[PDB]
């Protein structure tokens, strides 16, 4: 471990392969699936919703400490997918960078600027031989000022992009197809319709009827811009309202 | 055989969850010569076997003086022992300067533990290949501590380290029930008999190959060498 | 190789020795500058039996000029010290050659003695460290290509206890201990437990045992697994059980004086360096 | 994952950092520590193995005091565990110096776990081969029990076991209705569980190391007093047969 | 394919003098999305293919055709993050030039400074080249400029070029259809056609990006303008 | 040369010689241990040469206390005349400048003894795998031109991938193509000399790294068993796999020895 | 246990990378230095002169100060670096103590620089050896030699480079007190030593002499040919 | 099973599975390429004799001196790598002058040896104090001096570690010369006989013959300073045979 670079086309981060591919970055992308959890983020007319699986495979484990939805700033929340410690460390970095932005520029960081900053750091990790990517994906949500709801997805390669709906985790492709089909039809989902869309995507690509304790939901709204994590009663209300229909 | 990729560096975990350079450093400790430490209710003595190539050389300096209340006996690499002794002496000076009181032995040993733990995690370093038997005396009585290349330290009633020190430890385990009420003379004799147990049946302890260091309630740390050990060796019954 | 600078591309060790490429891209256009160097290096590291007062050109294998019925090889400091103290303390032993060899780790070479009373008995005394590409040459210079099967070879050597492969820790074992490894034609049982199955021996002792196995000679290899591999009294005394064995049966006359010879030879004590204590 | 496992900065072709996995197996190398959170405190207990009869009783402790209110039970390399005890003590003292009150246990667990993670990131240092549990009690916070492992993942537990026999001990903890027990009955059950999962032949001659923090110590981490530890050991022995 | 480790080190020449880790970084460029630059008689055109090709992308978020100043604009083919880090640097360098000389940076000066940054990254060891080749379009002194800077840090002034996937066929197409007297409108038509050459199916205004640079300055065409150009 | 164990050659009239190569990871040698143990083959001789570092140890295939004391040397020949199979097991490493001499001595033995085929179990460096080889199967094969006794069609039906021919000397655009097994040890020398001598040789190999290389050995013997059927065909049992190659008793303590105390 | 690292001992106790740097020295053009009574001479062979070259630019004899001079054999770029550091050090010593460097002082400094580069296997030794002639401040002629390892010795006459062994044998057999009596005999002895490895002599020979209290003087080809003609006359 | 290549000697900072660092023992082998130096400590003084091994007759012998002066009461004998030896010699010289400046007295022999050892044991650990050495010094020294405790002789090897001695041989024939010093030495012998034995052993272990040009003798006596024997003094001592 001490020092040096491992020889091989897929064994160091700063080695290209004959086809110009950085394979350690792609292996980090596979590290996102380490955990077996899928996240869905859906942008609506006036709200953004992040929904993630909450697997607690231990009777002895205090379930209120298991969470993947984090609060970056007062008005930005994220769902982290991937390796758990890497997720928590990237949340810590995003928190610091957002505080610095507010310090320097006098106003609170936007969502796109936060994912851009995190992706700049991630690019620096991919280019240098001492560091490694983080095996995690960040999906950020917020209400901007004059654009509206925002869902952004940073990734281990340093790439980021805004979306109308996005997924990360094991069922990222299945969820992306589901949300593409939903968004082609109509997109101005009010607030309930976005929550139903996110929950239905998660519960369809996993073919699982959810319980309020197998799912986490964090939301922002234009009228309530602050990141909020729904209680189990609220998620259960949404699930029963989806089941009755 | 499946071990070669994972034992060349102290920064590589073997797929069995073992750092192997740490264990090899522990072997480096076993390559010294036996030294014994034991304590009574009032004294803490350090007895060491010296090698001098058996002729024409002053023997190794195996018991070192750290402060008026702390002294160490070394087994393993000499350069590491000197580095650690310089560290111990500087820390004792700092304690006397800042706080005017003798640094507690347990606190010194904790500092050694941290200092020697850093090389066992970092790149471009190797563990310390020396093991120490620290004899101290502070407000809490006599103390015997054993420090390891792995950066572990142990509070001992008695301990032997070095080459063929298992025999001394067998003796000390057999006889430790009477160490506490021993006076200085027979405590040093107990240490001498253990150190002798680390020898072939033919060889015997002489003044030329025995070094002793006592600290105690009244004593400051003193080292007895080459002719000062005669009062202690004269009364030692044969094997 | 191990990262001389930051981000230097390093290749992992290969335990099969295939990082040498086995001299691949052989380059059939080897310059005579290269061939002279290769032949000079091959000449520097040659083994050579030479006779006393002859000093060169023994010209024939050592066991095929003199007849043999018993051959004791001791390899390393402790085996040589044991064999000298406990066997040459008896009647006169006559030297019939050394094996000069140059090496990076080589250190008295094997002097070969044959007993005057019984000329058929022989001893090799290597503190000599024979390198891999010298062991087969040593075998051909000593035994040769006519392996008479009347011999009883007996190899003695020492190994570090950390070479023992055991499920316990190699610090809990009661060193030094003797382990044996005998060939198929060695009819008698060993005086010590046979070495285990994951454990192997790999050097000149292994060369001699392999030769004796292939050519159907009786041979026993005695391994002292010691925690002190320098000249040590306990390690030398670890070989004593061997004295009650038919090979070393008539050669051990006075054991009490052998302990005194041994104490003297320990007081000689080639000087240790200051790496330790 | 051979070929991709000599550095903590290398990903396996399936997104696995294997040096960190080998460090967690390193934790599996050592004897077991369990921690049980009850209705009014936390109780730690370590199957401490007697290396020699020559060691002064109390040496090689694995139950540290990290702050006035926090106690730490460790497994894995003991040198690594002591270094992490030093780090946790520094974090608690720094928080108190800056902000003037006792550090919350969740925040302490985050700080130390993020240190451990920071070691799982570089080629210059190796991951910690040690896992540990933190346990506190405050009147305004209740009992709290956290476990950090070598990868830097800290969760909150109701009962945890780290070490060689974590699985058997975890099976034995699950039978306890710890959410409705006081620290005394938990001490007796902790001793019982330590005695059950001890392997009497492979390992030999262990000594219990019990500790609590609760309201019976007024939110102060302590060693279980000698008499209560004797009662717990006697209960544990009599239950074994 | 490990030529005696000449393949894996950035600071080792091969026995023939090649640096076969900077040409593997040129294989990341030639495996990126296609780009086209056409320097007309009164402007430059930068057309690229978007990787964000599905309906689920906010298209007010992230762009591949970027402005450096009012008169300079970039497109890339290669690795997007490297592009972003170089774009922010190019913007900083342009503003430093303005702050010192009180004049907008010339296109050639900007290309030189960016190329020096890339070259730095191809010489140390423990670091990795950039996986992007840029096209810089600018307008200075009543004269269009089209440059290309590759991962090695060696820049070229072009009349027309193509990067990314299928760029040899793209350059062959451009040779047969480029003439110096081309006007900016015919240049936009030709650039869209060259992209349409090597394109994976039906081409919409929402899966290609176009940015022009004329006297008025660099500007990224809106999806309506690209829709109009595609309809003709 | 070949030295029997009983003053008589065993008459390997039309046998198939299975041999390892001392290659990266010792995968060929570990696969040979698996084959010799599972088939329960009996030692018939030695391959005594100047070429391998000498080593010795008791029976590595001990099953009872009777045969656990049978000495073994670095190169030993085993046989199974029921299946007309003979196996060499090299247990050491080659001495500098001595790999080729071993290859000519061994192939001369193959021609003289009358062996029909040779099959070399080997391995190669997997850090040198290029863009494609990363996304292909780890296993490759080579057949010398003579090895065509209806086995080219069999290998073709098995859907195996031939070892990729690199260019003999790089930096030349013409790129004359010849095989290059980096980290195969004597594999390339054996192949070239078999092609010269007109011997039916096959080379089966895996791209492996070093470490616990027992999974790689099991994979390589399953590759060979896809070809030869030296064992009942794979997923045909009630998953009685893992119980179908007999692990030799010498495959013990493969990471060294036990854990020292006072650590952990 | 091998070469390929600067700071690694082989099991025999050899640092082979430094020895390979000295191999680099043994390929350079032969440099001969002879210490006389009141003149000190330096001579380097001009190996494979190209006709279209400004010979002023490829000279291997250099002045370090007004009393010290130096010829080198090895890699010429390393030699340029070492020479310019030595020049700065000569001036800096004059600034420190006002006195001209003794030839040993600058030899010691050059050797310490080379020895700094033989450490730290992230650096590369200098593949040069130097022949530092000069006069001390009290007028004693000196001749020193440094080698890539950082090791220097004082000589009466010496040769470095390719064919240093033949030239050094010639010097040992031919350097007496009667070959040193005059300045001319010292010059002719250096030319004769160089004629032992130089084919077509005179045009492949670069002499430079330094007399006491005088600066370095390079002998032009005319003077060198006159000396060579005198040598052939003395051959009879 | 199998014999495999294991290498633990190609880098410093690597212990073998035996507790043993091989790059330091290879530096001791580097000593064994030097010339033989014999130091004898008597009660009348300490003598230092070294074998010079002049390579060419054209080389100034005064520039290859293997016995140097650290101060008026200390002298060193060298064997091994010269470039390293002179670094340690200069450390000794500067240290003695620092001691005189600060404390106005002569540094004792053991203190000089300890200062040189502090310099010499600081290898490895290169990225900690740049300008450090990064490998063991390949030189063994023999400090022979006269101080408050009478004549004294010390020995330092490529470890940065010193031991006091009474008769040492270092260099290429240190084993044979040490075996000779083993009997020829007795604890109360005069300095003339120490010089006698040194030169007899040097004659025994040299491939050439004793002339006053191929050896080098120095002595340090309690009243007299460090003294290097001249051509005529050496001539007389050798013609004493």
């Amino acid at each position: 471990m001490s020092r040096g670079s491992s020889a091989g086309f897929d064994r160091h981060i700063t080695i290209f392969s004959p086809e110009g591919r950085l394979y350690q970055v792609e292996y980090a992308f596979k590290a996102i699936n380490q955990g077996g959890l899928t996240s869905v983020a859906v942008r609506g007319k006036d709200c953004a919703v992040i929904v993630t699986q909450k697997k607690v495979p231990d009777k002895l484990l205090d379930s209120s400490t298991v969470t993947h939805l984090f609060k970056i700033t007062e008005n930005i929340g994220c769902v982290m997918t991937g390796m758990t410690a890497d997720s928590r460390s990237q949340v810590q970095r995003a928190r610091y960078e957002a505080a610095n932005w507010k310090y320097k520029y006098g106003y609170e960081i936007p969502v796109d600027m936060l994912c851009k900053r995190i992706a700049d750091i991630s690019q620096v990790y991919t280019q240098n031989a001492e560091m490694r990517p983080l095996g995690c994906c960040m999906i950020l949500i917020g209400i901007d000022e004059e654009q509206g709801p925002q869902v952004y997805k940073c990734d281990p390669a340093g790439y980021y992009c805004g979306f109308k709906a996005t997924a990360a985790g094991v069922k990222q492709t299945e969820s992306t197809s589901f949300l593409e089909k939903k968004v082609k039809k109509k997109f101005d989902w009010t607030f309930e319709q976005t929550v139903e869309t996110a929950i239905t995507c998660l519960s369809t690509v996993l073919s699982i009827d959810f319980k309020p304790s197998e799912i986490e939901v964090g939301v922002v709204t234009v009228e309530n811009p602050k990141f909020r994590i729904l209680t189990e009663a609220e998620i259960d209300a949404h699930l029963v309202a989806l089941a009755e229909r | 055989m499946f071990r070669n990729q994972y034992d060349n560096d102290v920064t590589v975990w073997s797929p069995q969850g073992r750092i192997h350079q740490i264990e090899y450093a522990m072997e480096a400790v076993k390559q010294g010569s036996a030294t014994v430490g034991l304590k009574s209710k009032t004294h803490a003595v350090l007895v060491a076997l010296k090698r001098a190539q058996s002729e024409l050389a002053a023997h190794q300096k195996k018991i070192l003086h750290v402060d008026n209340h702390i002294g160490i006996s070394i087994a393993g690499l000499t350069a590491d022992a000197r580095l650690l002794c310089n560290f111990m002496r500087q820390e004792c000076l700092d304690s006397r300067f800042v706080f005017d009181r003798p640094l507690p032995v347990s606190r010194l040993v904790s500092l050694i533990g941290s200092k020697t733990q850093i090389p066992t995690q970092r790149y471009g370093r190797r563990p310390y290949g020396v093991g120490l038997l620290i004899a101290g005396y502070d407000d809490m009585g006599p103390h015997i501590f054993q420090t390891c290349p792995s950066a572990n330290y142990f509070d001992c009633r008695a301990m032997s380290i070095g080459a063929r020190s298992q025999s001394a430890r067998t003796y000390l385990e057999r006889h430790m029930s009477e160490f506490m009420e021993c006076n200085l003379n027979e405590l040093v004799k107990h240490g001498l008999r253990a150190l002798r147990e680390t020898l072939p049946a033919e060889q015997d302890l002489t003044t030329k190959n025995v070094s002793i260091g006592i600290v105690g309630k009244d004593l400051e740390f003193t080292i007895y060498d080459d002719d000062d050990v005669s009062p202690f060796l004269e009364g030692l019954e044969e094997r | 190789m191990a990262a001389t600078f930051f981000g230097e591309v390093v290749k992992a060790p290969c335990r099969a020795g295939t990082e040498d490429e086995e001299e691949e891209e052989e380059g059939r256009r080897e310059t005579p500058e290269d061939r002279e160097v290769r032949l000079q290096l091959a000449r520097k590291r040659e083994v050579r039996l030479l006779r006393r007062q002859t000093k060169t050109s023994l010209e024939v294998s050592l066991l095929e000029k003199y007849p043999c019925s018993k051959f004791i090889i001791a390899i390393g400091n402790n085996a040589v010290a044991f064999l000298s103290s406990f066997v040459m303390n008896s009647g006169v032993w006559e030297e019939v050659g050394c094996a000069k060899l140059w090496n990076e780790w080589c250190e008295a070479f094997c002097v070969f003695y044959h007993l005057k009373s019984n000329p058929s008995v022989f001893l090799c005394q290597c503190s000599c460290y024979v390198a891999e590409d010298q062991q087969y040459q040593w075998l051909e210079k000593v035994f040769g290509s006519c392996p008479r099967k009347n011999m009883q070879i007996t190899i003695l050597t020492c190994r570090h206890v950390t070479d023992y492969k055991t499920s316990e820790s190699t610090g809990s074992l009661p060193s030094p201990f003797l382990r044996a490894l005998k060939t198929q034609n060695f009819k008698d049982s060993a005086c010590c437990p046979l070495l285990e199955q994951p454990n192997i021996v790999h050097d000149l002792p292994a060369a001699v045992l392999s030769y004796c196995q292939v050519w159907k000679i009786p041979a026993i290899l005695y391994l002292c697994y010691t925690d002190v591999m320098k000249l040590d009294l306990i390690t030398v005394e670890a070989f004593k059980p061997i004295l009650s064995t038919r090979s070393l049966k008539g050669l051990v006359k006075n054991i009490p004086q052998s302990t005194e010879i041994l104490k003297k030879l320990m007081t000689t004590n080639e000087i240790q360096s200051n790496i330790y204590t | 994952g051979t070929g991709y496992d000599l550095s903590a900065s290398t990903f396996s072709p399936d997104g696995r950092v294997f040096q960190v996995e080998y460090a967690m197996k390193a934790v599996e190398n050592s004897s077991t520590a369990i921690g049980i959170r009850c209705k009014d405190g936390v109780v730690f207990g370590v199957e401490k193995l007697v290396l020699s009869k020559l060691y002064e009783e109390g040496s090689n402790k694995r139950l540290f005091n990290v702050d006035r209110h926090v106690g730490m039970a460790v497994a894995g390399l003991l040198a690594d565990a002591r270094s992490l005890a030093d780090i946790a003590r520094e974090e608690a003292s720094n928080f108190r110096s800056n902000f003037g009150y006792n550090i919350p246990l969740k925040h302490l667990a985050d700080r130390v776990a993020m240190y451990v993670h920071a070691y799982t990131l570089y080629s210059a240092v190796r991951p910690f081969g040690c896992s540990f549990m933190l346990g506190s009690y405050s009147v305004n916070d209740g009992a709290q029990l956290y476990m950090i492992d070598p990868s830097g993942v800290s969760y909150g537990y109701w009962g945890c076991a780290i070490g060689k026999a974590r699985q058997a001990a975890k099976t034995e903890i699950e039978k306890l209705q710890m959410k409705e027990m006081t620290c005394r009955d938990i001490v007796k059950e902790v001793a019982k569980i330590i005695y059950i999962v001890h392997d009497e032949v492979k390992d030999k001659a262990f000594e219990l190391e019990l500790s609590w923090v609760g309201e019976l110590t007024n939110g102060r981490h302590e060693i279980v007093p000698k008499d209560i530890r004797e009662e717990a050991e006697k209960y544990a022995k009599e239950s074994l047969k | 394919m490990a030529e005696r480790g000449y393949s894996f080190s950035l600071t080792t020449f091969s026995p023939s003098g090649k640096l076969v880790q900077i040409e593997y970084a040129l294989a990341a460029v030639a495996g990126g999305a296609p780009s086209v630059g056409i320097k007309a008689a009164n402007g430059v055109v930068l057309a690229t293919e978007k990787k964000q090709k599905s309906i689920l992308y906010d298209e007010r978020s992230v762009h591949k055709v970027e402005p450096i100043t009012k008169h300079i604009g970039l497109v890339y083919s290669g690795m997007g993050p490297d592009y972003r880090v170089l774009v922010h640097r190019a913007r900083k360098l342009a503003q430093q030039y303005y702050l010192v000389y009180q004049e907008p940076i010339p296109t050639a000066q900007l290309v030189q400074r960016v190329a020096s940054v890339m070259q730095e990254y191809t010489q140390s060891g423990g670091v990795r080249p950039f996986g992007v080749s840029l096209l810089i379009c600018g307008w200075n002194e009543g004269r269009p400029y089209l440059f290309q800077s590759d991962p090695s840090g060696a820049y070229f002034a072009w009349k027309a070029t193509a990067m990314g996937k299928n760029y040899v066929n793209g350059k062959t197409f451009l040779e047969k259809r480029y003439n110096e007297d081309l006007e900016l409108e015919d240049a936009i038509h030709t650039a869209i056609l060259t992209l349409k050459e090597s394109f994976e199916g039906q081409m919409t205004e929402d899966n290609i990006e176009v940015g022009i640079c004329n006297e008025a300055g660099f500007r990224r065409l809106t999806p309506t303008e690209v829709k109009d150009y595609l309809a003709a | 040369m070949f030295v029997p164990c009983g003053e008589s050659a065993p008459d390997l009239a039309g046998f198939t010689l299975l041999m390892p190569a001392v290659s990266v990871g010792n995968v060929g040698q570990l696969a040979m241990d698996l084959i010799i143990s599972t088939l329960n083959m009996s030692k018939i001789g030695y391959f005594y040469t100047d070429c391998l570092v000498p080593m010795v140890g008791n029976n590595p295939y001990a099953t009872t206390e009777g045969n656990s004391t049978e000495l073994s040397i670095n190169a030993e020949v085993y046989s199974l005349p029921s299946r007309k199979l003979v196996a060499l097991q090299l247990r050491s490493i080659f001495i500098k400048y001595k790999s080729k001499p071993f290859c000519e001595k061994l192939l001369s033995w193959v021609k003289s003894s009358g062996c029909a085929r040779v099959i070399v179990l080997s391995s190669s460096h997997s850090y040198q795998r290029n863009d494609l080889q990363l996304r292909s199967t780890p296993f490759r094969y080579l057949l010398t031109p003579s090895m065509q006794k209806s086995v080219q069609n069999k290998i073709k039906s098995l859907n195996w991938e031939e070892m990729e021919k690199s260019r003999c000397i790089p930096e030349i655009d013409d790129s004359e193509f010849c095989i290059r097994i980096p980290g195969g040890g004597i594999t390339k020398t054996l192949y070239d000399e078999s092609c010269s001598k007109e011997i039916q040789m096959a080379v089966l190999l895996k791209f492996v790294s070093e470490g616990d290389n027992i999974p790689d050995a099991l994979g390589l013997v399953e590759y060979l068993n896809e070809w030869l059927q030296i064992l009942k065909p794979l997923s045909d049992d009630p998953t009685v796999s893992a119980s179908r190659w007999k692990i030799p008793s010498s495959w013990r303590l493969l990471f060294g020895s036990g854990l020292p105390p006072a650590l952990f | 246990s091998y070469d390929r690292a600067i700071t690694v001992f082989s099991p025999d106790g050899h640092l082979f990378q430094v020895e390979y740097a000295q191999e680099a020295v043994k390929k350079g053009s032969t440099a001969v230095g002879v210490r006389g009574r009141d003149i000190v001479v330096l001579g380097v062979e001009k190996k494979s002169v190209a006709k279209l070259q400004d010979e002023r630019t490829v000279r291997k004899i250099c002045a370090l100060d007004d009393n010290v001079c130096m010829a080198f054999a090895g890699l010429t770029a390393d030699a340029r670096i070492v020479i310019n550091r030595a020049r700065v050090e000569c001036q800096s010593h004059r600034l420190t103590v006002e006195d001209p460097v003794t030839v040993e002082y600058i030899t010691r400094y050059i050797a310490s620089l080379k020895q700094r580069y033989t450490q730290s296997n992230g650096r590369r030794p200098f593949g040069i050896s130097a022949l530092i002639v000069g006069f001390d401040f009290d007028g004693t002629p000196r001749l020193y030699q440094t080698d890539p390892s950082g090791t220097y010795h004082a000589w009466k006459a010496n040769a470095i480079g390719r064919g240093a062994k033949s030239v050094r044998e010639f010097l040992e057999k031919n350097y007496t007190d009667e070959a040193i009596e005059t300045d001319d005999l010292t010059i002719k002895l250096v030319i004769k030593a160089l004629l032992e490895v130089v084919q077509s002599g005179g045009k492949n020979i670069e002499l430079a002499v330094m007399r006491r209290d005088q600066s370095l003087k390079i002998l032009n080809p005319e003077e060198i040919e006159k000396y060579v003609a005198e040598i052939e006359k003395e051959k009879e | 099973m199998f014999l495999t290549r294991s290498e633990y000697d190609r880098g410093v900072n690597t212990f073998s599975p035996e507790g043993r660092l091989f790059q330091v023992e290879y530096a001791i082998e580097a000593i064994k390429l030097g010339s033989t130096a014999i130091g004898i400590q008597t009660s009348e003084g300490v003598c230092l004799a070294v074998e010079k091994r002049i390579t060419s007759p054209l080389m100034e012998p005064s520039s290859i001196e293997k016995i140097v002066e650290i101060d008026a009461h200390i002298g060193c004998a060298m064997s091994g790598l010269i470039a390293d030896a002179k670094t340690l010699i200069d450390k000794a010289r500067v240290e003695t002058q620092n001691h005189w400046f600060t404390y106005n007295e002569t540094m004792t022999v053991e203190s000089v040896t300890q200062a040189v050892s502090n310099l010499a044991l600081q290898f490895g650990e290169e990225d900690a104090d740049p300008g450090a050495m990064s490998r063991p010094f390949g030189v063994a020294l023999l400090f022979g001096g006269v101080d408050e405790k009478g004549p004294q002789l010390f020995h330092m090897d490529p470890s940065g570690t010193f031991v006091q001695c009474d008769a040492r041989a270092i260099g290429s024939a240190s084993e044979g010369a040490q075996s000779s010093l083993q009997e020829v030495y007795h604890k109360s012998m005069t300095l003339k006989e120490a010089i006698k034995s040194s030169l007899i052993i040097l004659k025994q272990v040299m491939e050439e013959k004793l002339n006053a040009t191929n050896i080098e003798l120095a002595t340090v006596q309690p009243g007299q300073n460090f003294h290097m024997f001249t051509k005529e003094e050496l001539e007389e001592v050798i013609k004493d045979i």
